[PDB]
């Protein structure tokens, strides 16, 4: 099987560097080097993310889409930056304006064809394609607009292969941009209707989880990114490993989406202990479920405790008892019968790889489909209206060839999306 | 004389590798000896690959190892219809190529995992295409039906109410081994909170050895495969008996091993030892096939059973005077060199049809409704060449399986 990553925008891009920083080491691939793999198993399934050309050069099969040179020229001028074949860099030296409209209708719409071109060169690579990984932020141009287009096109070209989306939904407390809800509401819209698996991460849900669950005092972006990339590795790549009970994107999809919206999840990693001290090793297993299922530790902003779950997928990856795994999951399902929805006898989807995260003994990625994420699109949707009402920075959109009915559309859509999700919380 | 076997679904393949292990182990045929007599099907390469990479690597022909690099999908539909279809031909071909090479066979011991994609769906049509190509044989499918509370897949029931209805009108005798109810045995009758799948497999890998292996093997009271279905199914519904083993004692902890027949047979009817969460909560047995192996005196049996026939609290069906098929083999069991199985010199792999499953099916049917009641993951099948028909019409199916297993009992 296979997949083809997609680094839309700067963020989605910045993260690319971290997702590939990791993944590679979790596959023994040095900058341009080959497979130094401490083992021999980190190779029989690599294909999922690379391509064979030389014999020591397995190049990441991702796409780097962005209308701001400097960015990709920071990712390509640093560490692992020199492993991507230049063909991968689909830049847009234009003005990468922070407008969803500027990267979806006017500026991005041009650079698109020169992207799809490659997304096809990579898809028609070899063997059988599974789906595409998509990273980006719903709070900017090259991210929400242009990346949200990249998919609307992808999903017309292969409505068969899957589409996981890793979105950095606009954090609450403080917005790292101003129109944010504009660029956001507009991209979520496109998401709820193309990709079929979305993993929403919040820069501040991370800080928290990174400053209190990792006594880490100076959580640089690199970190946040790093933590995130840690989860997306547990998801995909991982399951493309052996296991007593293994799954793969689809299983994950076909066990997690009760209703076609596409629904968004909230990823959570397992061993998340501070370096030295904490290295408690309390990782027998009840310790991992202890972790994963708590409020804090959910990369999302919202707290599960604020709304039932529809599905859950503990994708563990480290030798354990299909008994102490299958078992724990249960008590968990009974101690919290309250929030776990009922019309699904077994919400949880236990998954079990074998080999764990390179240096760790036992981990377990968590992919939750809780109704709690209602209380986020609400947020976003609110911010919109409060500012849409006055058409705040709307001239930067319309003036870019947009529509007063376009914004209406998205909000509503994504706004209805909130509605539905409640239809199950009850 | 023989009995081919088709291990379908990752699980049916893991269990397969296991049951297949125990085999050579008690036949003195190391890694590289003769030639198996089965096949392996899966729509996820990486798993059958485990049989291609791991142990018992060269004991198979890359011809009896079928794979569909494509996608597994934990959904019946896709595995049965859409994808699973493409492979079937090829699959069949082997069970027609392997079915020819032999000499007057008896049937195909099928190994699948009820609630899976490749295991539920696919087989559904595999057994389907068999019942027509060899209606004149035995179709005993050995299943691992849905843990009563510890299921895995979110949809499981969708996949198991569908493998039951499609296979029902095609199997001869469906053996059942409950994944969870086997754990209990690993906790309560062997002690270990560290049971790897690789163990449950060693277990069924045992109970199964008692079925084919040893039985098709000479003895003081041989029992052919046909024998089963005959002495085991009272009615055409591909009736599903339950597998049970007796000396499930730990090869470390306790040691009373020397547990004469009189004991090991009583240890079969206590509900805490039956590889199935179908505790005889009321289910009246209606036929049991006590397969013994090792040093056993026919009188010991034709007495140990007599004592039972008169315990009454073990209430057998009405319309059934005597429902005890005593199968005696010679060669004692054969435990893994150093797993965790005791290793006695006699065992009792008793299987049976019990009005008990009236439960197990019930509890699994109900599940289904809850979700169907909201269509839950329905769009996943529809979009895979299925319809509101196949679901609703396979629900009605089992409905008359809840009435069937009710009527054939509870009444006189
Ligand atoms: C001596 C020793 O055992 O060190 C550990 C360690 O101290 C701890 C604290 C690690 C450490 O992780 C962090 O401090 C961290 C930093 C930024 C963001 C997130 C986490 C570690 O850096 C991370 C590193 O993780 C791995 O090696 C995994 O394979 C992981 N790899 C990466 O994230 C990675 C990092 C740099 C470069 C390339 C990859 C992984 C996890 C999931 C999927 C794929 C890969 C490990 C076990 C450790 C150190 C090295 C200190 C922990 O994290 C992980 C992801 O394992 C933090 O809590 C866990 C518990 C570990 O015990
Ligand atoms: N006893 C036993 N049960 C197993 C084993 N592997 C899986 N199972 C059980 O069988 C079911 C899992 O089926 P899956 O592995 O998801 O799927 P599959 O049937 O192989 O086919 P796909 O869905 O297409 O992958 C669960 O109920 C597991 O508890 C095994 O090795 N032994
Ligand atoms: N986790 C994370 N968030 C980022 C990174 N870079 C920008 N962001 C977030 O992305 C939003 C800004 O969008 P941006 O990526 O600049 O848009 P674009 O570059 O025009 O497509 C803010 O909410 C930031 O917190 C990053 O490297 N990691
Ligand atoms: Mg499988
Ligand atoms: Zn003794």
């Amino acid at each position: 099987r296979e997949i083809v990553h997609i680094q839309a925008g700067q963020c989605g891009n910045q993260i690319g560097a971290k997702f590939w920083e990791v993944i590679s080491d979790e596959h023994g691939i040095d900058p341009t080097g080959s497979y130094h793999g401490d083992s021999d198993l980190q190779l029989e399934r690599i294909n999922v993310y690379y391509n064979e050309a030389a014999g020591n050069k397995y190049v990441p099969r991702a796409i780097l889409v962005d209308l701001e040179p400097g960015t990709m020229d920071s990712v390509r001028s640093g560490p692992f930056g020199q492993i991507f074949r230049p063909d991968n860099f689909v830049f847009g030296q234009s003005g990468a304006g922070n407008n969803w409209a500027k990267g979806h209708y006017t500026e991005g719409a041009e650079l698109v064809d020169s992207v799809l071109d490659v997304v096809r060169k990579e898809s028609e690579s070899c063997d059988c394609l599974q789906g595409f990984q998509l990273t980006h932020s719903l709070g900017g141009g090259t991210g929400s607009g242009m990346g949200t287009l990249l998919i609307s096109k992808i999903r017309e070209e292969y409505p068969d292969r899957i589409m996981n989306t890793f979105s950095v939904v606009p954090s609450p407390k403080v917005s790292d941009t101003v129109v944010e809800p504009y660029n956001a509401t507009l991209s979520v819209h496109q998401l709820v209707e193309n990709t079929d698996e979305t993993y929403c991460i919040d820069n501040e849900a991370l800080y928290d989880i990174c400053f209190r669950t990792l006594k880490l005092t100076t959580p640089t972006y690199g970190d946040l990114n790093h933590l995130v990339s840690a989860t997306m590795s547990g998801v995909t790549t991982c399951l493309r490993f052996p296991g007593q009970l293994n799954a793969d994107l689809r299983k994950l999809a076909v066990n997690m989406v009760p209703f076609p919206r596409l629904h968004f999840f909230m990823p959570g990693f397992a061993p998340l202990t501070s370096r030295g001290s904490q290295q408690y090793r309390a990782l027998t297993v009840p310790e991992l479920t202890q972790q994963m299922f708590d409020a804090k530790n959910m990369m999302a902003a919202c707290d599960p405790r604020h709304g039932r779950y529809l599905t859950v997928a503990a994708v563990f990856r480290g030798r354990m008892s299909m008994k102490e795994v299958d078992e724990q999951m249960l008590n968990v399902q009974n101690k919290n019968s309250s929030y776990f929805v009922e019309w699904i006898p077994n919400n949880v989807k236990t998954a079990v790889c074998d080999i764990p995260p390179r240096g760790l003994k036992m981990s377990a990625t968590f992919i939750g489909n809780s109704t709690a994420i209602q209380e986020l699109f609400k947020r976003i949707s609110e911010q919109f209206t409060a500012m849409f009402r006055r058409k705040a920075f709307l001239h930067w959109y319309t003036g870019e060839g947009m529509d007063e009915m376009e914004f209406t559309e998205a909000e509503s859509n994504m706004n209805d999306l909130v509605s539905e999700y409640q239809q199950y919380q009850d | 004389r023989e009995c081919i076997s088709i291990h379908v679904g990752q699980a049916g393949v893991q269990i397969g590798n296991a049951c297949w292990e125990l085999y050579c182990l008690e036949h003195g045929i190391q890694p590289d000896g003769h030639v198996p007599r089965a096949v392996f099907v899966d729509l996820e390469p990486t798993v059958i690959d485990e049989v291609r990479t791991g142990t018992y690597r060269q004991l198979f022909h890359p011809e009896q190892l079928i794979t569909g690099k494509e996608d597994a999908a934990n959904n019946y539909a896709r595995g049965h219809y859409t994808i699973g279809k493409e492979i079937i031909d090829l699959v069949l071909d082997r069970i027609r190529k392997l079915a020819d090479q032999c000499t007057g066979l008896q049937g195909f011991s099928v190994f699948h995992s009820f609630g899976g994609g490749t295991g539920s769906g696919f087989t559904s049509l595999l057994m389907e295409r068999l019942s027509v190509d060899y209606g004149k044989k035995s179709k005993l499918e050995f299943s691992i039906y849905p843990a009563p509370q510890v299921s895995t897949a979110v949809v499981e029931p969708y996949n198991s109410i569908l493998t039951t209805h499609t296979t029902l009108e095609h199997s001869d005798c469906a053996f059942m081994v409950d994944n969870e109810a086997i754990y209990d045995i690993c906790r309560r009758n062997l002690d270990i909170e560290r049971p790897t799948y690789t163990n449950l497999n060693r277990l069924i890998g045992q109970i199964v050895s008692s079925i084919t292996a040893s039985l098709r093997f000479d003895g003081a009271l041989n029992v052919d495969l046909t024998e089963f279905q005959t002495n085991l199914v009272p009615y055409p519904r591909g009736h599903f008996p339950l597998a049970t083993y007796a000396p499930v004692i730990s090869a470390e902890k306790a040691y009373h091993e020397q547990l004469s027949v009189a004991e090991i047979t009583n240890a079969c009817f206590e509900p805490a030892n039956q590889m199935v969460k179908c505790d005889p909560r009321h289910g009246k047995y209606m036929a049991c096939c006590l397969l013994y192996r090792g040093d056993v005196v026919p009188k010991d049996v034709n007495a140990a059973i007599a004592t039972i026939k008169t315990k009454r609290t073990i209430q057998f069906v009405d319309w059934c005077p005597t429902g005890f098929k005593v199968g005696i083999n010679y060669e004692p069991p054969t435990v893994v060199p150093g797993g965790d199985l005791a290793k006695v010199q006699r065992a009792v792999c008793m299987l049976s049809n019990t009005t008990a499953i009236a439960e197990a099916w019930a509890r699994l049917d109900h599940k289904f409704d809850l979700m169907y009641a909201k269509r839950a993951f329905v769009h996943w099948y529809v979009g895979e060449g299925m319809e509101e028909g196949e679901f609703s019409e396979a629900r009605e199916d089992m409905a008359a399986l809840e009435k069937d297993y009710e009527e054939v009992g509870v009444d006189s």
